[PDB]
């Protein structure tokens, strides 16, 4: 029979590996400390103050 | 052949069924529904 030689073609047609949406890292508390370097351990240990009773 | 021979296997055909994308279907008139085809369950190749 007739046997012809083609390529085989590649296109992008839009689809792709569908993935989440980012929303957690805007929400969560960023950066309150940051000179990390210049305390020992990588430490920046956070004071509470203190309550009395009477 | 003949040119009044019945027409041969289509080359084209027989590696179309070898990559085995052709899509497969469950049929409508079917009760209970029938189960997913393999073909319709093939994971995508990693390449070309």
């Amino acid at each position: 029979a007739h046997i012809f030689v083609k390529p085989e073609l590649v296109a992008e047609i839009g689809v792709k590996q569908l993935q989440r949406e980012i929303v957690l890292p805007g929400l969560v508390w960023t950066n309150p400390l940051t000179d990390f370097g210049g305390s020992k351990n990588d430490t920046i240990t956070v004071r509470v103050p203190a309550i009395t009773t009477a | 052949g003949l040119i009044s021979d019945p027409v041969e296997v289509d080359p084209i055909q027989v590696g179309r069924d070898e990559a085995g994308w052709v899509q497969e279907l469950r049929d409508r008139e079917a009760w209970p529904k029938q189960e997913v085809p393999e073909q319709a369950k093939k994971p995508a190749k990693v390449g070309n």
